[PDB]
């Protein structure tokens, strides 16, 4: 396929199973294009991926995109090291895939068992916006029979906290909404603070929805815990210094209306994927371990 | 670091061949490929976007990460190139007075195998970059390679621009493709 | 049989009190009980073995949650037979997601050495001790443990300095301690718990032991530490953990809140008030939670580290499918 | 047998267990002139240690390594020896009088412990005129992937980092520095540099005369004066003598200061370094292992007086002047290896994957 199939079928992935990540679609998309190739050549074959990588990004430029073409580009020139013949590497490749997507399938389930234990029974979290990781992390808490109250920020760019308080009251759980600009006042009800996270950088920080670093630094202040839950494939080589570090294309199209922003590692408390329950300080570990 | 990874190096002499050796590690510098063949930007810059007019790149110092006909998406707008039918009739023609000085460029010596790379029998297959790069080092005075591929590209314009041949129509969409194209045209000359 | 009653006293002594009062004897015994029940017990796959080693440790644990040393030395072992089991037949990390009958005497010589090098770490922790300590330094520890108290008295024997030791109550053990160090001529003081901040602000830095030291470099100690923890960062000053590496246990810290230990509320409160005892509800837990942002550094029997490294010991010590055991 | 050196002067109480000698006394006095007990480049190394004529830490580890060469070609094994444990105790000597010269720096002890595993890895069945020439590749080799092709990836790095019209801050001399602000200015960006200095080495206006040699527009000052500017500033870079494996940063004196200073003003702090400099060990300040240097060096002629002329004859004068500290990972955002941009707690794993 040459640039129509491409977009038209990570839109309709996304669009078939909403309940889908971004990432996940785009790494799918990717195997796919692997698929139906029809072209002889590992050079040739990697060259034609990462054109596709920007051609992806082009639309949703979300972090995670990036992410997950980064590792799908390391995965076929780790694949390629260790045999030799485009010709017998190309089903290894496919194989590969297919259990990468089988396993990078069950990241909300095994994030969500891990982490259900870390709510207190009576407790108060508190939420920035709409993620589905933290969504199941709840059902999972719910699950195991807890009671808590969830104070969920309304993210102003986009009303999407109303729609993830929407999808939770529907779970009969107490929620409340509030003002992005009340965090201040809410935060020293809550118990703790959970957050998602579109990207995790070299260091440990988040790279997250606007509201999220006033939160993280809100609480450094509060001394309350912050959580982070995000999947494997939301790790990449990025590191800002600062805010304005982070590169303009995740800043803005989703006076000054920008849309993503960066959290220091220093205010993170723990990382929940699907690798375990990590320090701030791992992620660089295994993001090494990659490239050596 | 994804592309500074490497798979074959080019290794270099100075009739000016270069041969590929087995190099599956990163690389120190960032690299780019064209018809399957890897060039290091030791002393050039990537480049991105669509924009045609592969000049406009090095004019930046920059470098596009990848293009031509074995890229799906090539991004300096592939176009026809409609003279490789004489290149493909000349393909045949062996190496044995106005045709001798009119061909001895654009390299100044006479030289045939370019109507062989240009011919239709002739696949852009992973066995053939030893010649393609040894022939664009040996056309070029460099040593690195991106410095050869710049070389031969303003080479081209200037020999396009020498007749008025509507630099625009010539991007450098596949370099050898206007090589034949230039040779042919010069050969219809004289 | 013998053996089986042998690991029911064991069960009986953990759960009524504790004989052997060292963790390293706990350790130790530990190991020596695995040593038998692997040479006694019969087994044909390496499945049923761990399987009856999970049995015996969930009831060790079971006994006793509040000392998780036979814990992790059980989760230990099990990595023993793991990986003797995958070199005799043959980690999570982005690299493998993206990539894809006579045992007895090898695990045997394993738990063998574990016990050799487990004997020497206060030796080597007392080796590596002179490089932390200069002369005229202000040291404060709190409570009482062996391996703090080998570290000072050893390094004393080429330097001069002061110590200063808080009681803790009501455990005021730390007085064994302070007269068992100021029987090696070192110049320490004996000092209650609430003047910890007090004073805090004339020490130069604080060495001291724990009980157990969680995954996330969190750890459990002695009670009232975690207030000499927030007093250090308050004054900034560096704070040192001297803990060998089998006090590292791959829990985390929420877990049921069975973390503290209470105690009969006696020594906090003495039987003699009389009736008010009835309307007042008196607490006496042994134990408190140090969070990981107020530890500077790690003192091992393999060297120093920070605890952001903690985790990275984590995968070296215990596979992760033996976290719930 | 090698004399000791004698301390001078009286030496501050809670650095009564670090050495203090004085540049004037030198041990070759007490040691034959055609040297016997130690090798001539030893004696010539050492000598050129303690008179202060090599200062930068990759300087002093090439020199090291130079003349570890030279010995090595020099050596002859006696007879019924093997080379690969005699020549480590006839080594030994030779690092312990270096140690008396001058105390040794993390490259140094790197160095030392690389040649001691490699000598020891030399097979007995090789012969000596094969094995001589194989150590002295193998030190070859180590010197240029340890340091040049180092050096060029973190220069490579760094220049992304470093944007068209920001400030950035320098502090002493340090060839890795300088590089990196000499390719980076090549490569076509364009910047102001402000340099910070210290007394009494006064180092930076190494640096300095570097900068100007290469057009780069340049600002000076004194380190107490550093607050004034850091408003300016955008961001700071520094260079490490040493990466501790808790993540502390082992530099030059005022590093830790401007580092504190530059987070205060809320500016990134970037530190640039080689795989080579990470040492196992670790401290928590700057008072359990340190160095104490010529104390007359503190003298400074103000005016028509040298306030401090005298000053042995005060009984309870005491003169103090370290040569390094230590930064906690808190106050360090970079550290910038061959290996990329890594955060500065991940040094230990750098740490583990060399080996």
């Amino acid at each position: 396929m040459d640039d129509k199939e491409l977009i038209e079928y990570f839109k309709s992935q996304m669009k078939e199973d909403p309940d889908m990540a971004s990432a996940v679609a785009a790494i799918r998309t990717l195997l796919e294009f692997l698929k139906r190739d029809k072209g002889e050549t590992i050079q040739g074959l990697r060259a034609n991926l990462t054109s596709a990588i920007e051609t992806l990004c082009g639309v949703d430029s979300s972090v995670a995109v990036s992410s997950g073409g980064e590792l799908f580009l390391r995965f076929i020139s780790l694949a390629s090291l260790e045999y030799s013949d485009y010709s017998k590497c190309k089903k290894i490749m496919i194989e590969r895939g297919e259990l990468f997507l089988r396993r990078i399938s069950l990241s909300r389930n095994k994030i969500a068992d891990l982490c259900h234990t870390f709510i207190k029974d009576g407790a108060t979290i508190l939420t920035h916006a709409y993620s589905r990781v933290v969504l199941r992390v709840l059902e999972a808490a719910v699950a195991a029979k807890k009671r808590f109250s969830v104070y969920v920020t309304e993210s102003q760019p986009d009303l999407s906290g109303k729609k993830m308080a929407k999808a939770l009251c529907h779970l009969n759980v107490p929620v409340t909404v509030v003002l992005d600009a009340a965090v201040g006042y809410i935060m020293e009800k809550a118990d703790l603070v959970i957050v998602g996270a579109e990207g995790v950088v070299e260091n440990g920080g988040i790279i997250n929805k606007i509201g999220t670093n006033q939160m993280a630094v809100c609480a450094k202040a509060q001394n309350k815990p912050f959580y982070v839950v995000a999947e494997s494939f939301k790790f990449v080589r990025l590191f800002p210094l600062n805010q304005q570090d982070v590169p303009d294309k995740f800043k803005y199209k989703a006076e000054e209306h920008p849309w993503v922003d960066y959290t220091a590692p220093s205010l993170i408390t723990l990382l929940f994927t699907d690798l375990g329950v990590l320090t701030p300080s791992a992620v660089s570990d295994e993001l090494i371990k990659l490239y050596l | 670091m994804n592309s500074q990874y490497m798979f074959d190096y080019p290794a270099i002499n100075i009739l000016s061949s270069v041969s590929y050796v087995a190099y599956n590690k990163f690389h120190t510098h960032d690299v780019s490929t064209y018809e399957h063949c890897e060039i290091p930007l030791e002393k050039l810059r990537l480049g991105f976007g669509r924009r045609n007019s592969l000049a406009d790149f090095y004019s930046l110092g920059e470098l596009p990460a990848s293009w031509g006909p074995a890229c799906y998406f090539s991004s300096v707008k592939p176009m026809m190139y409609t003279f490789q039918g004489m290149a493909s009739d000349l393909s045949r023609f062996d190496l044995t007075p106005n045709v001798l000085k009119a061909l001895s460029w654009p390299l100044g010596i006479p030289d045939c195998e370019i109507f062989s790379i240009c011919s239709d029998r002739f696949v852009r297959g992973l066995q053939t970059r030893d010649q393609l790069m040894s022939y664009i080092l040996r056309m070029g005075d460099s040593h690195s390679l991106d410095e050869c591929i710049v070389q031969a590209h303003k080479k081209i314009l200037q020999e396009a621009r020498r007749l008025g041949l509507s630099d625009e129509h010539y991007n450098g969409y596949d370099l050898f493709r206007e090589i034949g194209s230039l040779v042919c045209l010069r050969l219809i000359n004289a | 049989s013998e053996l089986s009653e042998r690991i029911e006293s064991f069960v009986e002594t953990l759960k009524r009190g504790g004989g052997p009062r060292s963790s390293e004897e706990m350790a130790r015994e530990t190991l020596g009980l695995l040593r038998q029940i692997i040479t006694d017990h019969r087994w044909s796959n390496a499945g049923e073995l761990m399987e009856l080693i999970r049995r015996e440790g969930r009831r060790m644990t079971a006994a006793q949650p509040s000392e998780t040393t036979v814990g992790n030395m059980v989760r230990r072992v099990l990595k023993i037979i793991r990986e003797e089991y995958g070199r005799l037949h043959g980690q999570e990390s982005l690299h493998k997601l993206l990539t894809s009958a006579q045992l007895q005497s090898n695990i045997i010589e394993a738990i063998n050495e574990l016990l050799v090098e487990l004997e020497g770490t206060m030796e080597n922790i007392a080796a590596q001790a002179l490089e932390h300590i200069h002369s005229n330094e202000v040291i404060m520890t709190i409570g009482f443990s062996r391996t703090v108290e080998a570290f000072l008295k050893e390094a004393a024997r080429k330097r001069k300095f002061h110590v200063i030791v808080a009681e803790c109550a009501p455990f005021c053990q730390g007085h064994e301690m302070a007269v068992n160090l100021s029987k090696a001529g070192i110049e320490t003081t004996v000092m209650t718990d609430a003047a910890i901040f007090a004073v805090m602000s004339r020490v130069n830095k604080v060495i001291i032991g724990t009980k157990t030291i969680l995954a996330n470099g969190a750890l459990r100690a002695v009670t009232g530490t975690h207030t000499l923890a927030l007093a250090a960062k308050h004054h900034s000053t560096p704070l040192i953990v001297c803990a060998p590496m089998f006090k590292l246990s791959p829990q985390f810290p929420n877990e049921e809140d069975s973390f503290h230990k209470f105690v009969a509320p006696e020594e906090v409160l003495p039987f003699t008030e009389g009736d008010i005892l009835e309307k007042v509800s008196v607490h006496c837990p042994v134990f408190d939670y140090v969070p990981p942002e107020l530890i500077t550094l790690f003192i091992s029997n393999i060297g120093g580290n920070a605890p952001s490294y903690i985790y990275r010991l984590m995968s070296e010590l215990y596979h992760p499918d033996d976290h719930v055991l | 047998q090698v004399p000791t050196r004698k301390d001078y002067g009286s030496k501050v109480s809670l650095f009564s267990h670090l050495p203090q000698y004085s540049r004037q006394n030198s041990l070759t006095q007490f040691m034959s002139i055609p040297s016997s007990v130690i090798h001539p480049a030893m004696v010539r190394l050492g000598l050129q240690y303690s008179q202060g004529l090599v200062s930068g830490s990759n300087a002093r580890c090439i020199a090291l390594l130079r003349a570890l060469q030279q010995v090595i070609q020099d050596y002859t094994t006696p007879p019924n020896e093997e080379l690969s444990r005699d020549l480590v105790n006839k080594l030994k000597p030779y690092m312990s009088f270096l140690t008396q010269c001058r105390p040794l720096s993390a490259s140094m002890h790197n160095a030392i412990k690389f040649l001691n595993k490699e000598i020891t890895s030399v097979g007995s069945s090789k012969r000596e005129e094969e094995a001589k020439s194989e150590l002295r590749a193998a030190i070859d080799r180590y010197v240029q992937e340890k340091i040049v092709l180092a050096a060029q990836a973190i220069s490579r790095f760094a220049y992304q980092k470093i944007s068209n019209g920001d400030v950035i801050l320098v502090y002493g001399c340090s060839s890795l520095v300088s590089r990196i602000l000499q390719e980076a200015w090549t490569e076509g960006r364009r910047f102001r540099v402000v340099v910070v200095d210290s007394r009494p080495w006064l180092e930076g206006r190494h640096t300095l005369r570097s900068l100007v040699h290469a057009g780069v527009p340049a600002s000076y000052l004194l380190i107490p004066a550093a607050s004034y500017v850091l408003p300016e500033v955008s961001k700071v870079l520094l260079g490490a003598h040493a990466l501790l494996a808790n993540g502390s940063v082992m530099s030059r004196v005022g590093t830790a200061q401007l580092a504190l200073v530059a987070r205060a003003h809320n500016v990134p702090v970037l530190v640039c370094c080689e795989t080579y400099k990470f040492c196992e060990r670790v401290q928590t300040d700057a008072f359990v292992s340190n160095e104490l240097d010529d104390p007359d060096d503190l003298q400074c002629k103000r005016g028509e007086h040298v306030a401090l002329a005298n000053w042995q004859n005060h009984a309870s004068l005491r003169l103090l002047n370290l040569v390094y500290d230590v930064t906690p990972p808190e106050l360090v955002d970079l550290v910038i290896t061959e290996l990329g941009m890594i955060p500065c707690s991940s040094v230990p794993v750098v740490l583990r994957v060399k080996s």
